């Protein structure tokens, strides 16, 4: 099976450097054009620039807004395409893709994940987790204040999945994000059943499992 | 124009002999 | 660079029913060799986008026959023939016959189903949020559809405006509804000034506005 | 994990047609041009042909020698490449190699096994198989009179391969082929280890298994 | 056509001395890319052809570094810093500048080994085969070198000619010997009218020739 995986992302300052790796297996990865994509938060698609095999001459080409800074780079041996950047600027905050472009099918097929970066000044900080306190009863968690993104929630350990909805952050004037992640429940359960939020920011080390009690 | 072909290339005449080349 | 420019940006479908999305090019997509190089994505909620047709009108291997393209020149079309919940995400049409490869903006597809008001609840600030010195006051909607809604809050009779950020879940895979935050964050002595709070909506499922009100403390 | 297997090949009348496939694996096969090979018996390699992925056109190339008899094709929904050929010679007897065209490294890399393609008028004929029998002992099995070829044999269904020696088949006056395979045993092991040779002839659907004892 | 001039045709190397093969070609193989498309292919005994060297001088994965070539527009060389027994086979180079693409017409190398004497087994006729008419003895020269060995045939000490068939392996990739097989052909009739069968044979690793013998239904 084709496998590309990204890594390399995160929260990165202006002005500075970063290095995205697309780790492939399941393919002889010299025959193949590598290409990137980007994806600002809430955006479209963005073509980033792609790489030609050594077959092909190895030469790389690259969008408008991306040229002088980046430069895309290929490790035969090791299977690994590269996204070399520089000179970051907030602008630049996205999901970085990279695909493996075909040869009957010469566009980008196999998509990776994504690795999210995020270009801004701003410092790392956890997560502030307050209960939102509720015939059938709604209760969840307000996990105000962090940065930069992901968090993730769940409730009970991953047990109680039914009527969850944890909402996408919003960015705050402030420049954190915030979210709340709600649940619905039977009103028979509240004061003998135990409802805990799972709050963890991975950027942070933040883990939070705070327990919502009715009022 | 063939700056944006990834499969091939850029250069135009790449090879002498182009029924030679199995990959173009 | 080439502009590609999809119509409409947002498609509601019942079940069963077709879907058409078109793409115009600013240039002509057909390149010297007799390849057209048009080719259409689909980007489901959370995923990668992955894709459907190449060159116009040939189905990538795996994707359902209820696909196809078609088209020529710089006008195409996307047509999915009978939308099911699987196909519910965003299309992109690509060129590639030059630099740089450009996507279209995107045409979001959802499902149509039937009217389904929301569920309304609110939540007054934590205290252990007020010992900070912010207080944010949350409005929850759930399990409406269509997604559109108004959400107004009242403190004291009077309207909020621009201390209020709303968040609004992906179309859920089980019943085909939406569900909803609005959360109003003040400070907390603006919140000490002031008794009664209340969040008013409005929708299409509701014959009158639903008001879940509280007064500070109580 | 690349991986490719030709068959078709055996007995085939001068004249007549007869179509090879070459079935991959391990790899997204319409990417790739694939290229057929051959070699005669006791000759040198030489190139049939190749045919190009759908995405640089999907055309075919020959040598001069095939040209208009020949024809390369492939099902990409399958990964099945083709070689087929008509008017066979007695020159085309050849084992037929399909081969994995790279991109950076454009050559024919990977190749499969072979399959062995025999031109000719005599007819197919199956082989007798009989025994070889006995510090170190040397026993064996004698294949003879068997047409066209090859023959495959094995010792003790695959559990006996050191010391085995399976000689090339040797073309007799008769006009059949004959060979045999011999190995070389502990002599205190017969009496109590059994030895059987699996002699196996495709083209006429052979399939003996002759015990060797002392 | 582009020919591909293989030299020497074979070649016969002491272990762990070096060994070169020269392939020349009636016309430049450089393309416009500046890239040379000269391949070097090994094929083993039994085995497909495998590739060696590609673009004149760059070891495809996996090949040890013993292996190396050199060259420029038509005249290439192959080289083997230390040859080992696994390396026995037949050597191909190839071009693809041009259609149609061509091989040249091999190199086989043996390599050398010091002297093996053969162990010799003979097999008298089966009784299954004698139903049929015909009666095969065989004799066994096993894991010998030199491969140049003469077996003869005697029928009460008479010295055949015309009735037997030899058959030799390709040198084995381990010990880098050969094994050979001679089989005496006679009609059931004839082969009831003697009595001591016996494969006699010479070679350069016995003293004096080894003879080999059985009797018609003896043991």
């Amino acid at each position: 099976e084709v496998q590309l995986v990204e890594s390399g992302g995160g929260l990165v300052q202006p002005g500075r450097s970063l290095r995205l790796s697309c780790t492939t297996s399941g393919f002889t990865f010299g025959d193949y054009a590598m290409s990137w994509f980007r994806q600002a938060p809430g955006k479209g698609l963005e073509w980033v620039g792609f790489i030609r095999s050594k077959g092909f001459g190895g030469t790389a080409e690259y969008a408008a807004f991306v040229k002088g800074r980046f430069t895309i780079s290929r490790d035969d041996s090791r299977s690994i395409a590269y996204l070399q950047m520089t000179s970051l600027k907030p602008e630049d905050t996205a999901v970085y893709y990279c695909s493996r472009v075909g040869v009957v099918i010469a566009t980008a097929v196999y998509w990776g994940q994504g690795t999210l970066v995020t270009v801004s000044s701003a410092s790392t900080k956890g997560p502030s987790v307050f209960p939102l306190a509720p015939g059938t009863a709604a209760l969840g968690c307000l996990v105000k204040d962090y940065f930069p993104e992901p968090v993730t929630v769940s409730w009970n350990s991953g047990a109680l999945t039914s009527g969850v909805h944890t909402f996408p952050a919003v960015l705050q004037s402030s420049g954190l994000y915030s979210l709340s992640s709600v649940v619905t429940v039977p009103s028979s359960s509240l004061g003998t059943q135990t409802y805990i939020c799972n709050v963890n920011h991975k950027p942070s080390n933040t883990k939070v499992d705070k327990k919502v009690e009715p009022k | 124009n063939p700056n944006a072909n990834p499969n091939a290339n850029p250069n135009a005449n790449p090879n002498a002999n182009p029924n030679a080349n199995p990959n173009a | 660079d080439i502009l590609m420019t999809q119509t409409p940006l947002s498609l509601s479908v019942t079940p069963g029913q077709p879907a058409s999305i078109s793409c115009k090019s600013s240039q002509s997509l057909l390149d010297n060799d007799g390849k057209t190089y048009l080719y259409w994505y689909l980007q489901k909620p959370g995923q990668s986008p992955q894709l459907l047709i190449y060159e116009v009108s040939n189905r990538f291997s795996g994707v359902p026959e209820r696909f196809s393209g078609s088209g020529s020149g710089t006008d195409f079309t996307l047509k999915i023939r009978r939308v099911e919940a699987e196909d519910v995400g965003v299309y992109y049409c690509m060129q590639r016959i030059d630099l740089p490869w450009t996507f279209g903006q995107g045409t979001k597809v959802e499902i149509k189903r039937t009217v389904a008001a929301p569920s309304v609840f609110i939540f007054p600030p934590s205290d252990e949020q007020l010992k900070s010195g912010t207080a944010s006051v949350v409005c929850l909607l759930n399990n409406f559809y269509p997604r559109e809604a108004k959400v107004q809050w009242k403190v004291d009779n009077a309207l909020q405006s621009g201390n209020s950020q709303e968040s609004v879940t992906e179309q859920d895979s089980k019943d085909s509804t939406y569900s909803l935050s609005s959360t109003l964050t003040l400070s907390k002595a603006d919140y000490e000034k002031h008794k009664v709070y209340a969040c008013e909506v409005t929708h299409q499922g509701l014959s009158s506005p639903v008001t879940k009100s509280f007064n500070r403390g109580e």
